[PDB]
């Protein structure tokens, strides 16, 4: 009953991140304004969900198998061309890409970004390293490649049109985005709040 | 050409140290939560500054 | 008796001038 | 660490093309004006992307497998039927071609050819030769069939009509493109730039 | 096509660094001095090298087996040491040191350490480590043991003179530097730029 | 080269240039000799020289 | 008690180092006896500072 | 002897020549600390 | 298969200063 041994604990579950919304015309004027999401995916990054409860009793984390998951919440009368990687780098930062091509080209060279038209649903994997790393579970801290495995960024590539080649302009919301995970936490304790 | 080797070898040996003294803080002092933190003593080999390890 | 503590090893190579072929 | 052999690196990836645009009923006024896209398949031809960068270190490269993928940015309630084929030889040009159901026919007869409506996603395979020849990764020079393993045409077969049997004019952006590749290089270098 | 697996690319090559510039009498007056090179082995360190514009392509690296060669551009009847050593933090700086006896030594004490004549060649390895560690490729960021393998230290030990008693001034090169290395990169990508 | 014309086709089963000095160890140049398999590759296009070596 | 072994070991180890340079004085400095002499390095163990001897 | 060249000429730079290594063997007896 | 049709062979030989007896 007193154990002093540490084992991985893999466990699986699934929890909700936040609700997307496309940019629109007028907001969209820019690179950086076609960047809609920068969610990073470390275990502890979602306050009132299950993944970040479990990973405050826990020091280190490793995603075994992720994947963020969108679900549209608009008809298919709108169209706008999405993207999504995870970058295994957190530092790796598009904000200072000038160029959106460019931006779109390091999105779309990640082995796991989806393409997909925000009326419809899609998976986005996680890919894990091989060096049997693990991350820790705490807030981040004077370095981010300790405790985030990963960045989630969702791009607007295409502008929000209508039925015809017309645009729209107010930003709407167009769906939300969930976490299908399974990831192994190491030692056993609780990290300060 | 005075070459010196390339060989990386784990040099493990083993012994005992002393860390430090520990200092119960008593009623007087004890009056908050970090006032009873007695030892706040890093576990790495290069944090024991008299020691030969 | 640790063996291998800090070897270091020396090895010549002469110079000579105009090596013919 | 100093190895003089050659061997094939082959190595998977994706990457962004660029976006489609359906022509409209104004400008679609004849047969060349119904190809949209000319895109050589060249591992060289999309400068920003993860496969051009990764040729640019090797002299020969081979497809094993890719794939032209299309990803609508448009709603349901538009139509236009595509065509989509990889011709293994550059040199044939279908803009030369004054009948419009020859160049349909001379499309949809390429083994690997797909048609789709441009509100749908599919996957335009490429088909590899027989005879195990490779292809250059530089810019293309004197001769094109050296370097180009492979040239993407898209059609625009119908036109753009609303909900309705009503037709459209103002040329609005479709999709985009996407290649979803596996190649071999044989020889490491640095093409001059 | 589409594979979305994580796989080391091991491949090799060489490649050529920088012209060394042994540094005389008149820019020769402290012990800092006597620091030709202090040059990263980070896969990414060398712009316009082929190495670096590989590692652009992927988040990680590891050195397989490296080596840094010494090709002299002189000829024999000039005589100066130099020692070379490539420490395995990036952090530990010497430049501090004003002995440079000191200095010398604990170059000396590293593992990986060579001597020899600015006349002659050599060939300076990387001692691996043993923890598996993979590291990151992009410009150096935060902290450098994240991205860092190592750092090559080329020293200056004796004072360049000639044919006669002369003592050169004028800090001339003396040879060129090479990378005959073998690493790894796991998770394709592009760095930004 | 004159075998060659007697026949049509050519492959190298084995090729290697070899380099015969004819200066002493008194003169130093480094140098860098490789085959393109490419005879299209020029880099007199090159204006950088670290770029070219 | 808590007591430290009482055994006294011979612990011999072996490996070289790096004493210093030498400076051969010249004509201008070489007017003297004491000129002459180039080196002056104690063989203490202690008496290599960088060392890990 | 005087530091002198290919000819029969002295040098006046006060010139380094190379470097001194020891290649030894110790054995220390007591365990203990020196303090500093 | 023509054998030894343009053979060639190199032979170095080292050219030192002051060969001394
Ligand atoms: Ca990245
Ligand atoms: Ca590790
Ligand atoms: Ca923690
Ligand atoms: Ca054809
Ligand atoms: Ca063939
Ligand atoms: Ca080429
Ligand atoms: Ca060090
Ligand atoms: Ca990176
Ligand atoms: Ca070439």
């Amino acid at each position: 009953a007193r154990s002093d041994v540490n084992a991985i604990t893999v466990l699986n579950g699934s929890d909700f991140l936040t609700t997307v919304k496309v940019r629109g015309s007028n907001n969209l004027i820019d690179s950086k304004s076609r960047i809609l999401v920068k969610q990073p995916i470390s275990a502890s990054s979602f306050l009132g969900t299950r993944i970040s409860g479990l990973s405050q009793f826990w020091e280190r984390y490793r995603w075994h198998k992720a994947a963020v998951r969108y679900v549209p919440a608009v008809p298919n009368t709108l169209a706008c061309q999405l993207i999504g990687y995870i970058d295994t780098d957190p530092l790796d930062d598009p904000n200072v890409i000038l160029d959106v091509d460019q931006l779109l080209r390091q999105a779309t060279s990640q082995v796991g970004a989806r393409q997909w038209n925000f009326s419809d649903t899609t998976t986005i994997p996680l890919i894990v390293r091989r060096d049997d790393q693990l991350y820790y579970t705490g807030q981040d801290k004077e370095n981010v490649r300790f405790s985030q495995q990963g960045v989630f960024y969702l791009l607007q590539v295409t502008t929000l049109l209508n039925i015809s080649g017309e645009a729209i302009t107010n930003d709407l919301i167009s769906g939300s985005l969930y976490l299908d995970w399974v990831c192994g936490f190491s030692m056993p304790q609780i990290n300060p709040s | 050409r005075s070459a010196r080797s390339d060989v990386n070898a784990i040099t493990v040996l083993n012994g005992s140290d002393f860390l430090t003294t520990v200092k119960v803080r008593g009623s007087n002092n004890l009056i908050d939560s970090k006032s009873r933190i007695l030892v706040k003593q890093p576990i790495s080999a290069s944090s024991f500054l008299g020691t030969r390890i | 008796t640790v063996p291998n503590f800090n070897p270091i090893v020396a090895k010549p190579t002469v110079a000579p001038l105009q090596t013919n072929i």
